[PDB]
């Protein structure tokens, strides 16, 4: 007689061997694919299908106060200034007037909360150094204030007046520059900084373009939206800076 | 730290399996330049007059051989075993029939080794054969014998260091590595498979499930049984220069058929073989050799797969002089 | 058809090759140049498979082979039921991966983000080719490749390591090895650490990055941060290959012992021998 | 390019962060310390640890089970120690070679082997206490610690539950870097070829998939690293442009996509998964299958190859073979 045999010329391990299939197809398909449609659902174009695919609402009890729940719908409502160029579902939208200043294609934002991000204890996590007095430059690192900002064109487009550091996580995040000719400040992602010793290079926009980058509603703090619109300014000029950007590379 | 290409490379199994030779040329080039040096067939002679059992006075072996026969068999005998120390070696100077050097009754009972050989295992050595040179390659003592518990080097005619020697208790596990192919098996193969038969070499289950009465507790082989095999299966391999798929299909080590070369049977006769040898010939000369000769437990020195092949799949490349010395088998 | 949040992402542009041409998408998936390659090599190298496959003996899925040429066609052309077969579906395989990381160039072109994902693909390819074209290049055959079936790639990886009597003792291995092992601790490590600070459970509040680095601050005395986890789970699983290539290029054209003997190197020091 | 993705161009420093636990705050010990090199590619400071009843338990424990084992390592170099440097990574204990069944082997001959396995079983569950004491203690789910149990759990099917199944101690890994390496060829010949148990191929297939998962998670959340992505506790509470664009980066290529949320529980599964898939193999190892290969020749997967040299019938079988 041989250990594992069952009736039928079955034995133990290939039963296992459907058993195991069994388990990771159901939480595949029925846990985590739900759980990817928590985001982005019902899609755009009441089916018993849109009602099938998703999981039962969850709740985060935020760390400041307030919840928030998902799936929940999220209609976006807010007007794209963009056109079909064909017909077809699946041809691509063309933009109808400043693509950076219209916030559309790699130049989009999310609608986050209008909300200051905030530290453990409450406090803004994302601010300059002139109010974050307690934080500093590492010895041995470029101290970009006062050094030129040289956009895509080779023209310089302001001077560096500030850095925004992040306290909950010690990193700076943005630098903030005055912007020359335009009366007005602005701020970048520090990932589209090329730090210099003796200038920071910016090849996502041209000099001309640093005076429509979206501006704060107060100097010293920014919400979660002003971020995201901040940082797809700057990844908009990736495929917008000039016509030729759009195009095919070869 | 590493053999610069090109790298030769042969096939012994169906194509998209990765099965083959892996040979580096120049230690291909100085394996044969060594196994080259393996002394021509000294002229045939007539046979000629009485045979020397009537001639002369102590001949057991060789006897139906004619005087003229049998002095070249000597000459060759002394090539192969004793070049550099002449017939007396083995013989009193003043009466060749006279058995007191030790090595003189030793070499009858091998020369009765060497013809067993040839007449009664042509399924390992075939009509290629074994001389005494074969094993001893110019010198009294085989470059390549084994005792009872591992000995370094591996070749006998190279100093050893202080930590080499088999005194010395903290060189333990590199005599054993450098044994089987610098792995850190925990076994000695030789004493385990080759000196004698009492255990055997297989480990795999031939059925997919556990028969039952023979899978739980005392019931079964401790795990080191498989660890044991793995040890002489690198120590094989080492011993013929080659790697497991000269003789395996790696997918089924424990079946036959198309997952074997015709090598790995060839391999299996030669475990048999090995064993005869050393059970029957070779372990018995404790009482004949000198103590000098012998291991830490009286053990006379035996032989291996390597004794012969000497990092090679044929013994000096399949060289042979069966034919030249019939005297040495196969006997009718 | 869409997410809520993509139609304004859906614009024209950001390919590397063929321009509006085939500047699509079909359902939810992107078309582009590369697209149309991708598609076609996919489609004549699983026809050819499929094909293949009915002249062999047998339709189980786990069992058929196809197989590349005997050590003796050298790097020449086979015939097709002798390795040939094998021969063009290796040149359809490396077509497709080579346009799906191309495609992806196109797609994070479009979206304005970083090309780091195409790039981190190019190290499963280049796997592939040290495996299928290098190695084979380096000793001569196309023979030496690994064939295309389910378990018998297996008997293939088999036999080439105990060709080298225990590749367990290959170095570069060791390391491959090594890096398997902790990118799949640490990936277990991270992503369980951001569910926790998610879901700490029980109605209680979400926690914040400060919560993330003290959390292993205790547990080991460290915090890499929240950026720098991602640039080394992007690290640990690239070296899997790239360390790994060094194992797989030396056995052969710069090693024909076992790799246990290569060690001699460290054991076989005349001061401590 | 970005080439905050690459290093810190320009690092911060501030005042060190301290989260209060609900236990415990007095039991971090050290000051921290600051690496500029480190703070290139990883958060600069180092320390403070925290130190604790379950943790100094697992250190008490784990150095028990390293001193027996590099004890019995110095006996086999017969505490030569030039031989036990030069020799080290050869030196192993080992579990017993005779078979005792479940009976408990003599020191010399595999006890031993069962101490310093008792002791190490005994460092990991203190450590898991740690693992998950501190995250109940800071407030965190216990999601961590569940891995490790998985990883926990594998090491007890390789070191003592397997051999308790089958009723044999020697079967057990051995403590020793080539020793323990070894024990992998000797278990995959003794049960047929590990290749064809459909259980290791599992935790392969999830083991290369944690490869292609961190590498493609790691490079998506570098790719929008300028958008915010690698704050991603507030990008699954508040949805930013960082994670759209990673959504439909993945979308657009591969037609399906996850969440910011979501694909850290696909991360977190394929890892479980890689230890649950080998726990299941080794269960039914010698248990229910003893020859892997042949019981997928006999439910018709293994597959076949033509003879190259000519097939060889098993010389043991002809007619007047030797045993
Ligand atoms: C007895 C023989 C053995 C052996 C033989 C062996 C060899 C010969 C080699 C490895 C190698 C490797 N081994 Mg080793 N091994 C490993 C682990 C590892 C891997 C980390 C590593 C790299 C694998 C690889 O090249 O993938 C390659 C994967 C590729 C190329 C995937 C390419 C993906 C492609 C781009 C895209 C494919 C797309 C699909 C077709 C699309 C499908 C469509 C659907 C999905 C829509 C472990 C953990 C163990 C253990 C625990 O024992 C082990 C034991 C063994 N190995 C045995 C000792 N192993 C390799 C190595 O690096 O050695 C140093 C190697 O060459
Ligand atoms: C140097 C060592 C190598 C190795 C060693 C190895 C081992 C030891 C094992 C596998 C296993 C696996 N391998 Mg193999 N392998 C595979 C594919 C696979 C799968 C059949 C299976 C699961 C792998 C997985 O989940 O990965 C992670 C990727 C994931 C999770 C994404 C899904 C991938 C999808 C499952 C792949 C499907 C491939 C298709 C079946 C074949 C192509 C279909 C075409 C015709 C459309 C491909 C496509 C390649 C290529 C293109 O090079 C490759 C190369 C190699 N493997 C090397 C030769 N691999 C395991 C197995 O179960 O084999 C039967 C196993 O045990
Ligand atoms: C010739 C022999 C081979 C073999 C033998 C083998 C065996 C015997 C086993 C595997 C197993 C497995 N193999 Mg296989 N293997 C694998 C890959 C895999 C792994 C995915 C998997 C799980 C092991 C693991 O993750 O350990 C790494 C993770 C571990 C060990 C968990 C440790 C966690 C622990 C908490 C750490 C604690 C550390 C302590 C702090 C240390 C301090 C201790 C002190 C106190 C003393 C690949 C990719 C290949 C290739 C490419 O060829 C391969 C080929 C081979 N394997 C050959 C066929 N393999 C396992 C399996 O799946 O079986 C079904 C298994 O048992
Ligand atoms: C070290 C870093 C690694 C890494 C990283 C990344 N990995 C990525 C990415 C990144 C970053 C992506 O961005 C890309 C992707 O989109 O992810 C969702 C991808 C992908 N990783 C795949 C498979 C995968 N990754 C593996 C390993 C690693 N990934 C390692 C660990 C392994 C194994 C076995 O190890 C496998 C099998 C696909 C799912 C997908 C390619 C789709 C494709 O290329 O479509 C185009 C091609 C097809 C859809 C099919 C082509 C069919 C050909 C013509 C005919 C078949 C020929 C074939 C040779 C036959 C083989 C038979 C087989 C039995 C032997
Ligand atoms: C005869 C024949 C074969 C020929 C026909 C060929 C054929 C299929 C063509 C049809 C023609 C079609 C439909 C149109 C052409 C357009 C086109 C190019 C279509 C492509 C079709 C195609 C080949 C599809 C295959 C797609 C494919 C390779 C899928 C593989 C999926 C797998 C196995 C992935 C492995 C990794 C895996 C476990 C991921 C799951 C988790 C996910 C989704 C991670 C991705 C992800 C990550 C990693 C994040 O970090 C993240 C962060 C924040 C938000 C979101 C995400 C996120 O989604
Ligand atoms: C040991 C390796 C030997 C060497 C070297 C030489 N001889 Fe030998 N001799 C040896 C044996 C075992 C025997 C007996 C063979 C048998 O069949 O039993 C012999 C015998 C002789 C004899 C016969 C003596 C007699 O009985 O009258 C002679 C004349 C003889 N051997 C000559 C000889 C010569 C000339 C040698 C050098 C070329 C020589 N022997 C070497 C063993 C060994
Ligand atoms: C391998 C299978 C051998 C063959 C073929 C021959 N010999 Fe041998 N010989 C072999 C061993 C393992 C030993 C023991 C080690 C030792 O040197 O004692 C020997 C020994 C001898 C001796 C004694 C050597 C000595 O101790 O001084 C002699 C004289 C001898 N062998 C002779 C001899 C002859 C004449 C052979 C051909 C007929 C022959 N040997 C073949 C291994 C092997
Ligand atoms: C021919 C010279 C061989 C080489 C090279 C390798 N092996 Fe071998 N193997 C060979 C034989 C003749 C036998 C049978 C021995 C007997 O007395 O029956 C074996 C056996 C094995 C086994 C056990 C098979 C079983 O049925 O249980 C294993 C697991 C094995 N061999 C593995 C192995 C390895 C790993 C090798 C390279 C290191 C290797 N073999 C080489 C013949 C030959
Ligand atoms: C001297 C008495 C030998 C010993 C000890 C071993 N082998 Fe051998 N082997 C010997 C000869 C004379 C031959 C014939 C060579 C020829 O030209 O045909 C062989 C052959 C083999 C082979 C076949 C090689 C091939 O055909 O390519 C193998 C695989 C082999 N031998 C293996 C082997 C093993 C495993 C041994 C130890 C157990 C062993 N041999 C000992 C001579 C002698
Ligand atoms: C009846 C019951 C109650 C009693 C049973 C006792 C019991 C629970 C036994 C359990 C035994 C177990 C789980 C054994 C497991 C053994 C395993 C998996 C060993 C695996 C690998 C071990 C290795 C690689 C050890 C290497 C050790 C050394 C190099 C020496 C130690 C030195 C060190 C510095 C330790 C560091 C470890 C490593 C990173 C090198
Ligand atoms: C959320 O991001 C993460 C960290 O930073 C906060 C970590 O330190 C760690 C711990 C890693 C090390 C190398 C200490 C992990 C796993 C992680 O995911
Ligand atoms: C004494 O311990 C050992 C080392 O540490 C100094 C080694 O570097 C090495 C060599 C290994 C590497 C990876 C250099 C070995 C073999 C060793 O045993
Ligand atoms: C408009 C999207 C938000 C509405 C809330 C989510 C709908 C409830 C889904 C219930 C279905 C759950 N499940 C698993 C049973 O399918
Ligand atoms: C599995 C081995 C268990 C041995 C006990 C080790 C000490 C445990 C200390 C428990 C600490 C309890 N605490 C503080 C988390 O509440
Ligand atoms: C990693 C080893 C994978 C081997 C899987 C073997 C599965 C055997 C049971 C199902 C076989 C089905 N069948 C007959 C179509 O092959
Ligand atoms: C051997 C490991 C198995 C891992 C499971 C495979 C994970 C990929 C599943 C993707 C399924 C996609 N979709 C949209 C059909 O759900
Ligand atoms: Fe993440």
């Amino acid at each position: 007689m041989y250990h594992g045999a069952l009736a039928q010329h079955l034995d133990i391990a290939q039963l296992v061997w459907y058993a195991q299939w069994l388990v990771i197809w159901t939480v595949v398909l029925l846990y985590l694919r739900r759980e990817d449609r928590r985001e982005g659902y019902p899609l755009v174009e009441p089916e018993d299908g849109q009602v099938y695919e998703l999981p039962y609402p969850k709740t985060f009890v935020l760390p400041h106060g307030g919840t928030v729940t998902v799936p929940r719908r999220r209609p976006e409502t807010r007007e794209l200034k963009l056109a079909q160029t064909d017909g077809f579902e699946g041809a691509p939208l063309q933009p109808t007037g400043n693509p950076l200043v219209d916030a559309v294609g790699p130049a989009s934002y999310a609608e986050r909360a209008e909300v200051v991000d905030a530290t453990v204890d409450g406090k803004a996590k994302i601010v300059p150094l002139r109010v974050a007095t307690d934080f500093s430059i590492a010895e041995g690192d470029v101290d970009p204030r006062g050094l030129p900002v040289v956009a895509a064109d080779g023209v310089e487009a302001g001077t560096v007046t500030d850095l925004w550091v992040d306290r909950s996580e010690h990193y700076f995040r943005y630098l903030e520059l005055s912007v020359a000719g335009s009366a007005r400040t602005a701020l970048i992602p520090l990932g589209f900084c090329d730090v210099k010793k003796d200038k920071i290079v910016v090849t996502s926009i041209l000099s001309e373009q640093f005076a429509n980058v979206p501006r704060l509603q107060s100097r010293d703090q920014i919400t979660l939206r002003e971020e995201d619109k901040v940082s797809a300014y700057y990844a908009g000029g990736l495929l917008y800076a000039t016509p030729e950007r759009a195009e095919s590379l070869l | 730290c590493f053999e610069p290409p090109p790298a030769t490379t042969t096939q012994t199994g169906f194509r998209g399996l990765s099965m083959g030779e892996v040979l580096h040329p120049a230690t291909v080039k100085a394996k044969k330049e060594r196994d080259a040096q393996y002394p021509p067939a000294l002229a045939a002679v007539k046979a000629e007059g009485p045979p020397v059992s009537q001639v002369y006075k102590n001949v057991k072996v060789l006897g139906n051989l004619t005087e003229a026969e049998f002095l070249r068999t000597m000459t060759a005998i002394t090539e192969w075993v004793s070049p550099q120390e002449g017939c007396t070696y083995c013989h009193d100077e003043n009466n060749l029939a006279s058995e007191a050097k030790y090595p003189y009754v030793v070499a009858r009972r091998m020369l009765e080794m060497t013809r067993a050989i040839n007449t009664n295992w042509t399924q390992h050595v075939a009509q290629t054969g074994v001389t005494c040179y074969t094993c001893h390659r110019g010198t009294p003592l085989p470059p390549y014998v084994r005792y009872l518990e591992p000995t370094l080097p591996l070749n006998n005619r190279e100093t050893p260091t202080h930590v080499e020697r088999v005194e010395t208790r903290s060189g333990y596990v590199v005599r054993l590595a450098k044994y089987t192919a610098y792995s850190a098996l925990n076994y000695d193969p030789f004493t385990m498979f080759l000196a004698n038969d009492k255990r055997q070499v297989r480990v795999v289950p031939q059925t997919a499930l556990p028969l039952v009465g023979v899978s739980r507790g005392k019931e079964r082989r401790p795990l080191s049984d498989a660890y044991a095999t793995f040890a002489l299966m690198m120590s094989i391999s080492d011993s013929l220069g080659t790697n497991c798929t000269f003789c395996h299909n790696a997918q089924t080590f424990e079946s036959w058929g198309k997952k074997s070369t015709p090598q790995r049977a060839i391999a299996w006769w030669g475990i048999r073989m090995v064993r005869d040898l050393n059970m029957n010939y070779l372990a018995p000369l404790n009482a004949s050799l000198p103590a000098s000769r012998l291991g830490r437990q009286g053990e006379a020195p035996q032989a291996d797969c390597r004794t012969c092949h000497q990092g090679v799949t044929k013994p000096l490349f399949g060289a042979s002089r069966l034919k030249d010395y019939p005297e040495l088998g196969p006997i009718k | 058809a869409l997410l809520s949040f993509e139609r304004k992402y859906r614009v024209r542009g950001g390919t590397l090759i063929g321009g509006d041409l085939f500047d699509f998408w079909v359902g939810p998936y992107f078309v582009g140049f590369f697209g149309v390659s991708a598609i076609f090599f996919i489609f004549l190298g699983v026809s050819l498979i499929g094909y293949a496959a009915s002249q062999g003996p047998t339709w189980d899925p786990f069992a058929i082979s196809i197989n590349p040429p005997d050590l003796k066609y050298g790097l020449g052309a086979a015939p097709l039921l002798e390795g040939g077969f094998w021969q063009a579906i290796t040149v359809c395989a490396l077509g497709a991966f080579i346009s799906w990381m191309l495609r992806e160039v196109e797609i994070s072109r479009k979206l304005g983000i970083g090309w780091h994902v195409p790039l981190a693909f190019c190290v499963p390819i280049f796997m592939f080719c040290v495996l299928q074209v290098f190695r084979p290049l380096l000793l001569g055959s196309w023979g030496h490749a690994f064939p295309y079936g389910i378990l018998s790639h297996l008997d293939w990886v088999n036999n080439f390591g105990y060709q080298y009597l225990n590749w367990h003792y290959n170095p570069g291995h060791m390391s491959s090895v090594s890096f398997l092992f902790v990118n799949a601790m640490a990936l277990g490590l991270h992503g369980g650490l951001i569910l926790s600070v998610a879901n700490p459970g029980d109605g209680d509040k979400v926690k914040t990055a400060e919560h993330e680095n003290q959390y292993f601050r205790d547990v080991v005395g460290y915090s890499i941060g929240a950026l720098s986890i991602h640039r080394l789970g992007l690290f640990l699983a690239s070296n899997i290959f790239l360390t790994g290539a060094f194992g797989t290029i030396a056995s052969g054209p710069f090693w024909t012992r076992g790799w246990p003997e290569w060690w001699g190197w460290w054991l076989d020091i005349p001061f401590w021998s | 390019a970005d080439y905050q993705t690459i290093y810190t161009q320009i690092q911060a420093r501030g005042p060190h962060i301290t989260v209060s636990g609900e236990w415990g705050d007095n039991d971090r010990v050290g000051k921290p310390f600051y690496s500029y090199w480190l703070g290139k590619i990883g958060d600069a400071q180092i320390g403070p640890i925290y130190l604790g009843a379950s943790g100094i338990a697992a250190f008490a424990f784990g150095s028990t089970a390293i001193l027996i084992i590099l004890f019995n390592m110095a006996a086999e170099v017969h505490f030569d120690p030039l031989q036990f440097f030069r020799q080290f990574f050869w030196l192993g204990l080992y579990p017993p070679k005779a078979q005792y069944g479940m009976g408990i082997p003599p020191l010399h001959d595999g006890g031993w082997w069962l101490m310093a396995g008792l002791f190490m079983t005994l460092s990991l569950g203190s450590w898991w206490i740690r693992v998950y004491s501190r995250a109940r203690a800071l407030g965190l789910g216990t999601h961590i610690a569940w891995n490790f149990a998985a990883a926990i759990f594998f090491v007890l099917c390789i070191g003592c539950i397997h051999p308790t199944l089958v009723g044999s101690w020697s079967e057990g890994v051995p403590f020793g870097i080539w020793p323990h390496i070894d024990w992998l060829t000797a278990f995959s010949i003794r049960y047929g070829n590990f290749y064809y148990c459909p259980w290791h191929g599992f935790s392969i297939g999830f083991a290369y998939g944690c490869g292609l998962l961190f590498a493609a998670h790691g490079a998506t959340i570098l790719a929008v690293a300028r958008f915010g992505g690698d704050r991603e506790i507030e990008q699954i509470t508040d949805r930013g442009t960082a994670v759209e664009r990673a959504a439909l980066f993945w979308r657009w290529t591969i037609g399906f996509n996850a969440t910011i949320e979501s694909v850290h529980r696909w991360g977190w599964f394929f890892s479980l998964m890689v230890m649950v898939s080998a726990s299941v193999g080794i269960l039914l190892t010698g248990t229910f299958v003893d020859n892997w290969y042949l019981w997928c020749v006999k439910h018709g997967a293994a597959p076949d190859y033509p003879a190259y040299l000519p097939a060889t019938p098993d010389p043991a079988s002809l007619p007047g073979a030797p045993k």
